[PDB]
């Protein structure tokens, strides 16, 4: 039995392989909520490293708004790891503070766990203008696509290092001889 | 016991306790004891909220009255505990004496909910909605905190202003 | 009888005076809804110029806020009707559009008329945070101070003019000696 | 007639007719007529839209292809009207073959809405709400208008470049 074979996300390596890939059994003896809240962290991580990647390609591509943040423009804050400490720390706390709001207002009932009625990942407030759910397609699209988004923050910031601080696009560049 | 529904009962966490009490001061339910504590808590946020808005419309701008009180210059009243000392002990007295007489003329009274000090009157609405009792003790909380930090800070600094001090800490 | 003599405003000067000032009969024979509608033009006149002597006690007390609005700065902005010319167009026409948002959202159903169970005035959207209809007493404190700062408004602009531009409240401090 | 209720329907002040057409093109009722003027409206909306999006991604950005179009340089291609006869003939049939290519493959049918034309599909949503059908029709609205102001304004310039002409009139 696959029990976790009507969640979305599962990959199918073969026509003779499991319906989703586990070869550790992470999911093995797990209940409903105890998935639910771990196919809830992949989303959250997912999204969030989407919007990580996103902003490494807005960022690099040398568009930047003309933000002032105190003595630092955005001109002075450096793509990658090198704006932990350029970034004045009062706006990466308030970044954090809006994240938390965020969540304060989309976790509410759950805290992170399971909402009876909500599959996981369905966090933005119920409204005629968000089609929130979507069918099974869209939401293995959103899935991989953060799965890839996760795969490539972490890309960026190891080899980052690794280079000494080269600019990413120009380090693909050069490993590509484009 | 029933302080969950009771105005500035904060819940930090879905699964936290309805109001917040980690060293037990209300946990009999005395509901006489919380209705004294409220009391306490509001009349100390209100105060506080008073202390802020003298901090807070004096620095930075660098407002004060015009001219002297009672042959002490006015621009040489610092901001802060340094006050204390350079205000006149005469006006300090003349501002207890009206505090004192507040309190006097508008006591609490038991069959009044806590806080609803002020004279009665169809002007002034009491005790206010939920929303804006807890709105009302919430910003008094910051205002109590703000005054306590203010002064203890401005003793750790030696005299910073507190804007300027702040300025330096987040970097604007 | 006096129809109107139910509704905040009215000035008694004298014991045996009329309940309201009126000596030109401008609300006899007027129905409800007329003289729903011209106290309904009194309050939007009136809190209009409560803004406007507030923007001019604000900014004659040397407050101002850091904008910048194009090549013109808030500290390049006379206090006055210089102010029409100094002030960038688009500012003026963005201001213009915002009172005709508020407009559109707090006049949908009356269009300036009267509004079934709505007295004049109460134009704020119902919610408990807004007490809204109030008492007659501060809805009769409103409007004279609404009043008061019509007739303000008007003083500060003729007084600019016959003044040659001196400042209002430098003007007021000569005109007393102060 | 019951065009009040359609997508897209403006009704300028409380007492306005529910819908606006001023010279009576639909007045009599048709429900085929106004379908026609529905999908015209549309596909002219979107049509708009795309242009704008051109427009607007490369001015004042700069933004282009790097390269060539078949022997003419990009960064020699302006933006606006200019760019018609710079761009090679060849380029601009290829773009006409494709357009009309996608009206051949997704035409109208009558028993789809107006402006459903995209094949069916589980992937995309049809006709949507009538919510997001009146944000499509007023986006369309407003990249018809601004097309034709741009177009209409380029040629009453000189050529002078829209982002600039916008700064120097609203003086940013
Ligand atoms: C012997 C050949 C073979 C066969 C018959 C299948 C059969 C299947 N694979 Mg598998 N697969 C194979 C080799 C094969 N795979 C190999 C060698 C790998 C790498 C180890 C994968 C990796 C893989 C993944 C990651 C996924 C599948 C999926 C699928 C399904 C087909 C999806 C499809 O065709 O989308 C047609 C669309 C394309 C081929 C476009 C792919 C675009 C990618 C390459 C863009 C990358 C940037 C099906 C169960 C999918 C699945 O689970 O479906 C339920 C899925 O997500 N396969
Ligand atoms: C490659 C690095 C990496 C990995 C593997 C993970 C993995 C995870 N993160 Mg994420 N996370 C990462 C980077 C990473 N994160 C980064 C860079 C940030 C900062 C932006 C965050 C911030 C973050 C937060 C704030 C939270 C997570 C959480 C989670 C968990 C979500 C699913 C869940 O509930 O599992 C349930 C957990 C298990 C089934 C087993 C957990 C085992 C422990 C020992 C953790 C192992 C971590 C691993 C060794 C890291 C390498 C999951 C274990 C959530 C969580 O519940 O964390 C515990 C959570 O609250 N992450
Ligand atoms: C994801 C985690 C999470 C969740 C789901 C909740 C859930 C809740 N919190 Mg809790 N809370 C959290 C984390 C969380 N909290 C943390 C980490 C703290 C410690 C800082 C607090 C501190 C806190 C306070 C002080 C209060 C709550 C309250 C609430 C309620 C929601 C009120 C609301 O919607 O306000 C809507 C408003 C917002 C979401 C934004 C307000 C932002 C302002 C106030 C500035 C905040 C700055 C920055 C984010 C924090 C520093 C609810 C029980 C309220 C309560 O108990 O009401 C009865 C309440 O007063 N929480
Ligand atoms: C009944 C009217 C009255 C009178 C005659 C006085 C007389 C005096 N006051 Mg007192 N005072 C009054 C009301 C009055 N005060 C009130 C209601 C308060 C609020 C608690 C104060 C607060 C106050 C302060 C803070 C100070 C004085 C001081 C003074 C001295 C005059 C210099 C000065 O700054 O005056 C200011 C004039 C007034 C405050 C009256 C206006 C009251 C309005 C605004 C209410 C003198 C002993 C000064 C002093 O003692 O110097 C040694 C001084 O520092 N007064
Ligand atoms: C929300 C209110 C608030 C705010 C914004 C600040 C802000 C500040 N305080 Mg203050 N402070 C507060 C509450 C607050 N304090 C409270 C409630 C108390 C206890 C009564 C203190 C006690 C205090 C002391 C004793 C000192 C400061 C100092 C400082 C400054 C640097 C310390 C700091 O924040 O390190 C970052 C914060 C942390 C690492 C978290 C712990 C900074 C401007 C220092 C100062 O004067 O610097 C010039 C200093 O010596 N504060
Ligand atoms: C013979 C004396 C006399 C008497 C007995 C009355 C009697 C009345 N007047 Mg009238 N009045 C008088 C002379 C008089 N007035 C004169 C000479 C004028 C100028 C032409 C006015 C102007 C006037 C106005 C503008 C108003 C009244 C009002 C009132 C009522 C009393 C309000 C009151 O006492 O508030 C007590 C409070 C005060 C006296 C404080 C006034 C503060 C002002 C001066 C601040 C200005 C800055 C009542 C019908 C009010 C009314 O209509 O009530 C229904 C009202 O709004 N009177
Ligand atoms: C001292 C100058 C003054 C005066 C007397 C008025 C008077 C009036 N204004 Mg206001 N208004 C003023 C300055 C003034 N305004 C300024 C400076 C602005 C620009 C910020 C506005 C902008 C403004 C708007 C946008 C509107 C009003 C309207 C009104 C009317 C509101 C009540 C109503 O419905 O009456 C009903 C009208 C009558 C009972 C008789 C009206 C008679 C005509 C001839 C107007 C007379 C004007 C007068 C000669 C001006 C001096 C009222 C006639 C509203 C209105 O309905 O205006 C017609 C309206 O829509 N005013
Ligand atoms: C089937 C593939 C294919 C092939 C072999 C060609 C071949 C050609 N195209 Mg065409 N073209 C194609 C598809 C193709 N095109 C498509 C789908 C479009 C969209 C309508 C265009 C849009 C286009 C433009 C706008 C222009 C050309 C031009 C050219 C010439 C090459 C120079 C150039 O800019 O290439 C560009 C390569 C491509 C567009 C292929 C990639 C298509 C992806 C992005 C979809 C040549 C006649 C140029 C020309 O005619 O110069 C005289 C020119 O200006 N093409
Ligand atoms: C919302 C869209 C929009 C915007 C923001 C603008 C903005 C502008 N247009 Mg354009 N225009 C538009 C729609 C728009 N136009 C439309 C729909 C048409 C008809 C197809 C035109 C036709 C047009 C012409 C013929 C000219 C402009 C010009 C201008 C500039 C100064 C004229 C002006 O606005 O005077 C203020 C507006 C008014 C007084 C209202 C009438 C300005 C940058 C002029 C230009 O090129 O200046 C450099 C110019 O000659 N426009
Ligand atoms: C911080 C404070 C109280 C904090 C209490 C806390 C956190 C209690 C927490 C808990 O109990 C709970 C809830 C529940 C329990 O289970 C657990 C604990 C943890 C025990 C009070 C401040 C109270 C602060 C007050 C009342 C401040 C008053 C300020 C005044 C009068 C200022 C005057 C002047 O500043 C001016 C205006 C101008 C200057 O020039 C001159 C001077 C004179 C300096």
């Amino acid at each position: 039995e696959f029990p976790f074979d009507d969640q979305p996300g599962g990959v199918k390596w073969f026509p003779s392989s499991a319906p989703y890939w586990d070869p550790l059994g992470f999911t093995n003896e797990k209940t409903e909520d105890e998935y639910w809240r771990i196919a809830h962290g992949e989303i959250k991580n997912g999204r969030l490293a989407m919007l990580a990647v996103t902003h490494y390609f807005v960022v690099g591509s040398g568009l930047r708004f003309p933000f002032k943040f105190g003595s630092v423009s955005t001109a002075d804050v450096p793509l990658g790891l090198g704006a932990i400490k350029a970034l004045p720390w009062a706006v990466w706390l308030q970044i954090a503070a809006f994240c938390l709001v965020l969540e304060v207002l989309t976790e509410n009932p759950g805290f992170g766990e399971r909402v009876p009625g909500r599959v996981p990942g369905n966090l933005q407030p119920d409204t005629p203008s968000f089609n929130a759910p979507g069918d099974l397609e869209i939401r293995t699209k959103e899935l991989n696509n953060a799965r890839l988004a996760m795969i490539s923050i972490w890309g960026l910031w190891v080899g980052e290092i690794a280079s000494g601080g080269v600019d990413p696009f120009t380090s693909f560049a050069n490993w590509l001889k484009l | 016991m029933s302080f969950d529904d009771e105005a500035g009962a904060i819940q930090w966490f879905p699964p936290s306790p309805g109001y917040w009490d980690p060293l037990g001061f209300v946990a009999d339910g005395d509901t006489e004891k919380f209705s004294k504590y409220r009391a306490i808590e509001i009349k100390h946020g209100r105060v506080a909220m008073l202390g802020a808005l003298d901090y807070f419309i004096k620095t930075p701008s660098g407002w004060h009255l015009p001219g002297k009180l009672g042959d002490v210059d006015i621009d040489s009243i610092p901001v802060g505990l340094g006050a204390i000392k350079a205000v006149p002990p005469l006006g300090w007295v003349q501002i207890l004496l009206f505090a004192s007489a507040l309190e006097f003329l508008a006591p609490q009274k038991e069959d009044q909910p806590p806080g609803a000090v002020q004279p009665a009157t169809p002007s002034f609405e009491q005790p206010g909605t939920l929303e804006y009792q807890t709105k009302e003790i919430n910003n008094g909380r910051l205002a109590m905190i703000a005054l306590a930090g203010l002064w203890l800070g401005e003793l750790a600094s030696g005299g910073t202003d507190p804007i300027v001090a702040f300025k330096t800490w987040v970097g604007i």
